[PDB]
């Protein structure tokens, strides 16, 4: 409630509270190239000699592909120029003291990387000798769209990066997180642990006075939790890891259409080629395989046309990845909402299927006491030397009169010329006569 | 059809661990179809005299696209004895019999129920160990209770226990002779057979028309402990089967020998999109 | 000669003589027919 | 509509038999069914009576055969084909998809393509991504060569140049401190 | 029936499309709002939306123009001309 | 019957094809409000 008087009312917390916000942005797509003659006729030499009359189709697909492929592998390279860090700090098996971090990496890729990349339904593309284990096994269950290729005629190509590389990218950023994260231009690169960089930024934006930052130890027991109770809940009930299965299943549905229209018949007699020259003659055979012909080249200039608005989306997504990346990670944020919900302290950010995976550790508090609180406070005998908080408020304390108190926790403290600044005087300054701070002693 | 009653299954091919849907000849979800049961006949105490049936010969229907028959699904349990209903005994396991037609019509006293030209018969014999199926011209017989003399109420077959049943010596034509005594058969084309294991399970049991001929189906030889219905055998029948009837049958029995027979279940069969379920053996055990 | 070569099909789409470093997958290697097989009814023929 | 079928003869003093044509490209006309794979012996997994074992996508995956056994398809193969090309240098090599370096031959003559000919070299190379033709394998590290092959592999060319080289993209580490 | 031509929210029921509710109220969206509004001079006042100084609006408008729209103390302590113009503008909104 | 279906196949692949094209510009729509939605979302919290 506001009040009428020339006070106001403060509701200020008494909870720190450590949460974990857990975002996902995709950068890619996975990159797919179509034979465009062996998909349309399966080998069959009248259907190619057929197929001569529509050249310039085949050519203009293969073409879109190839430009497509090439913006994805632009798009990542260019992505990976701004997670690099210019210098960073090594890491070793005990990173954050007091922290626990399992982003450290066993012996590679991370616990929690490790662990998203497992739950997560994603068909094995085999890139080493993918083509050997399709005979060698064959399909492995029903709908194995990772080896219809081979057999339909399209191709998944590998990434451009390896997993050990991209890993490395991801481990020289969090290396780097302390020491970028306390200083002005990342010009230069301050090495201190993590514990410090943890202090200086509570102490900072989560506006906790120094007296508390080091009067518990109990604020690496909430982090703790709250990075605990991140890496048990990667269930359906997690959204960010819903979104993750979403593109995974995106690619997948991508590739089954194409597997999946090569069974219809477009009207034919037969959708296989070789039964329909073994049942008619040339006359009609060319007739009837020209309805394939056409049915096929539709499906894939569709095909095509949806590849591409997938990649100019994922394109744009990898520009949000890269400002979140420079926002979040690299420094502490002052934006609310943009890195998680609370206060933002920290963010890291893993591989994760198709993108990156960020996880945004915010302040939460909790227990509102409400207060009394003044505007500034003004020496009665001088009514021009007055004073104001600086990060903080002034408190009526009930337990000297007035009293400071940080903004984002309730504790309150001896006013002193260390959380105070010198102000002109205003007409909502109380006029404080008897028991005096040392900023206004004369 | 939660639990898959009445699938024909797919004609020529299988699936392992799949979920399809089929365009095909299904019954309805919730189909209560038509029941019919057979019952023991007069028996004034050792000498059976006269036969105890109900009115399914007039009761003719429509082979709209064909049927499908459960059968013997309350045996292994005790029911009553149609003919005297305050006797229970437990019930038995007993097939039915069909009139299968183009062209139907009245008999010589106006009674409905007289199939013309040639007309397919289904009939079990051997008290349940055989099925005998024909095809032919069913000229009704003149005497006492017969379709072409006087005082006719209803055809029916009929099999004696004590006789046809013997234990190992099973008569192989009773009730194909007890069809003789209504009927004489002129001008057939086939009298094909078929034996069946003696057991007391339940059984389904299905027929359809095609160009090809007609097509019977049953649940033995393939998936005799599911219920799944593959094809047995396509009859030489090229005239549109377009009436039905049930042959009502009556054992002649003592009354030591009275014994209880279920009840089998008709349902018909029309074009549906069904949602099956084939498991990694490839029987369907789940339908949608 | 459009259909000579890899190269060959690659500079007939992009229509020059100067195709760019146009890193493509060109058309692939189908396996052959190594015998043949066949099932069918014995000793049975169809009656007219 | 049925699981037998209706063929005309034939002479019956043939070796087409599945059993010994087992785990190679063959030509198949099992029933009224016919088409290309590959057989393999396998585990019985349909209902025997059916003899054709179809998938969702509606073709065979598996057959019952007369000599007692299933066999289970798998749909003869094919090897993919890229071409990596440097226009300022003019020279070129062949990347063969995802396949092990030992299912290819200089000539390649066990498959059929309807292109007549092959690029023109002077062995091959097992890279993570395939099999290559017309690289030279080094210990090299580079930035970039813009022409990159995936897994972080890369082909160099040179600056009568020779054959291009296989490095790989290397991570620059940051300053440590 | 049709309340004029081309009754588009009334030709579902026959064409066989159909217009789904929105997922929340107009006055749950209003009470949204509403709480946004009321929220306006306290949190813009200080530093991390952790605790809310509920101050009047007027206080608020002289910290936003003493601060980014330098304006220093003398003169916002020495115009209610201010408020004037203020509302001046925000009724000129309310015609056109 | 025999040209009764002849004349309803093509007001059946009429109307298909149209209702497609209302399924395919409804995705675009939506997919730009969702992301003018992350628009608002910033400019709640930096302007208000």
């Amino acid at each position: 409630d506001q009040l009428n008087s020339s006070y106001f009312k403060l509701s200020i917390p008494t909870n720190f509270s450590f949460g974990v916000t857990q975002e996902y942005i995709q950068t890619t797509i996975q990159k797919v190239t179509v034979d465009c003659k062996q998909y349309v006729c399966n080998g069959f030499q009248k259907c190619e000699q057929l197929l001569r009359e529509y050249g310039q189709f085949c050519s203009k697909i293969n073409q879109a592909l190839h430009g497509a492929n090439l913006r994805q592998d632009d798009s990542v390279r260019n992505l990976f120029a701004s997670v690099k860090s210019s210098q960073s700090s090594p890491i070793i098996p005990g990173f954050g003291g007091d922290f626990n971090l399992t982003l450290l990496e066993p012996v590679a890729r991370s616990a929690i990387e490790d662990l998203l990349f497992d739950k997560v339904t994603i068909a094995d593309p085999g890139y080493m000798q993918g083509y050997d284990d399709c005979m060698q096994q064959g399909p492995a269950s029903a709908r194995d769209l990772i080896c219809a290729q081979y057999v339909a005629g399209y191709k998944v190509l590998p990434p451009l990066m390896d997993v050990n590389m991209e890993a490395a990218y991801t481990s020289s950023l969090l290396g780097s997180i302390a020491g970028v994260g306390w200083t002005a231009g990342l010009s230069s690169f301050a090495a201190i642990p993590f514990a410090q960089s943890i202090f200086y930024r509570l102490n900072g934006v989560g506006i906790t006075q120094q007296v508390l930052s080091e009067n518990q130890k109990l604020i690496a027991n909430k982090f703790n939790q709250a990075l605990g109770a991140m890496q048990t809940g990667f269930t359906t009930t997690n959204e960010a890891f819903q979104k993750v299965q979403d593109a995974v299943n995106n690619n997948a549905q991508a590739l089954s259409k194409l597997a999946s229209e090569l069974s219809n018949t477009f009207g034919a007699i037969s959708a296989s080629i070789g039964d329909i020259i073994q049942r008619l003659d040339p006359p009609e055979q060319d007739a009837q395989i020209d309805r394939l012909i056409n049915g096929r080249l539709t499906t894939l200039n569709a095909f095509v046309a949806q590849q591409l608005v997938r990649s100019e989306s994922a394109a744009l997504s990898a520009q949000l990845a890269k400002d979140k990346v420079n926002e979040c990670v690299k420094a502490q944020s002052k934006r609310s909402g943009f890195c998680g919900q609370g206060t933002h302290i920290v963010s890291f950010v893993v591989n994760a299927p198709n993108g990156l995976y960020f996880m945004h550790v915010g302040y939460y508090p909790s227990n509102h006491i409400e207060v009394v609180s003044a505007y500034g406070l003004c020496d009665a005998a001088n009514p021009t030397n007055c004073i104001a908080p600086v990060n903080g408020y002034f408190i009526k304390t009930n337990n000297d009169e007035w009293s400071y108190t940080g903004s984002s926790f309730y504790a309150p403290e001896p006013i002193t010329s260390l959380n105070t600044k010198y102000v002109a005087p205003q007409v909502t300054y109380q006029n404080i006569s008897t028991n005096l701070p040392p900023p206004l002693l004369g | 059809v939660s639990k898959a009653d009445g699938i024909i299954y797919p004609q020529g091919r299988t699936y392992s661990n799949i979920t399809i849907t089929y365009q095909g000849l299904f019954p309805y979800q919730g189909d209560h179809g038509d029941m019919y049961v057979y019952s023991a006949g007069h028996a004034t105490g050792t000498t059976p005299q006269k036969l105890f049936v109900a009115n399914y010969s007039q009761d003719v229907k429509q082979f709209a696209n064909g049927f499908v028959v459960r059968i013997g699904a309350a045996a292994n349990s005790t029911g009553t004895v149609i003919i005297s209903p305050s006797t229970s005994a437990t019930i038995r396991k007993i097939y039915p019999a069909f009139m299968l037609g183009s062209s139907v019509g009245n008999f010589s006293d106006g009674k409905m129920g007289r199939f013309f030209n040639h007309t397919l018969v289904l009939l079990p014999d051997g008290c349940g160990t055989l099925l005998r199926a024909f095809y032919c011209i069913l000229e009704p017989r003149s005497g006492n209770h017969c379709p072409a003399g006087n005082s006719y109420t209803s055809f029916a077959t009929y099999h004696t226990p004590a006789t046809d049943c013997s234990d190992g010596n099973y008569n192989r034509n009773a009730s194909l002779n007890s069809f003789k005594e209504y009927f004489n058969l002129r001008n057939c084309t086939f009298m094909y057979t078929y034996n069946i294991t003696e057991d007391e399970i339940l059984e389904w049991f299905g027929i359809t028309q095609t160009a090809q001929g007609v097509h019977l189906f049953s649940s033995r030889y393939v998936d005799l402990y599911g219920g799944n219905m593959f094809q047995f055998a396509t009859l030489p029948v090229y005239d549109t089967i377009k009436y039905y009837s049930i042959i009502p049958h009556s054992i002649r029995s003592i009354q030591s020998d009275r014994k209880a027979w279920a009840a089998f279940y008709v349902y018909k069969l029309q074009p549906l999109t069904f949602l099956l379920d084939f498991s990694v053996d490839g029987y369907i055990r789940r339908a949608i | 000669d459009c259909g000579f070569n890899d190269l060959s099909q690659l500079h007939c789409s992009y229509e020059s003589f100067d195709v760019e470093s146009g890193v493509y997958s060109v058309s692939s290697f189908e396996a052959k027919p190594s015998g043949s097989v066949v099932e069918q009814a014995e000793g049975v023929e169809c009656d007219f | 509509t049925d699981t037998n079928s209706v063929c005309p003869k034939l002479e019956f003093a043939n070796d087409t038999k599945i059993a010994s044509q087992l785990g190679n490209c063959v030509e198949y006309s099992l029933y009224g069914v016919s088409g290309r794979g590959v057989f393999q012996n396998c585990t019985a997994v349909g209902v025997r009576q059916q003899r054709f074992v179809y998938d969702a996508y509606q073709n065979l995956v598996g057959y019952y055969s007369d000599d007692g056994n299933y066999y289970c398809l798998r749909a003869c193969v094919s090897v993919p084909v890229s071409v990596i090309y440097d226009k300022e240098t003019k020279t070129h090599a062949t990347l063969f998809g995802s396949v092990a370096c030992e299912h290819i031959s200089s000539t390649m003559s066990q498959y059929s393509r309807s292109t007549r000919s092959m690029l023109k070299r002077r062995g091959p190379l097992q890279t993570p991504v395939g099999c290559v033709l017309g690289l030279v394998n080094s210990s090299l590290f580079v930035e970039d060569c813009k022409l990159p092959l995936g897994q972080s592999l890369c082909a160099l060319p040179d600056t009568v140049p020779g054959e291009m080289r296989l490095a790989s993209i290397a991570f620059n580490h940051p300053i440590q401190v």
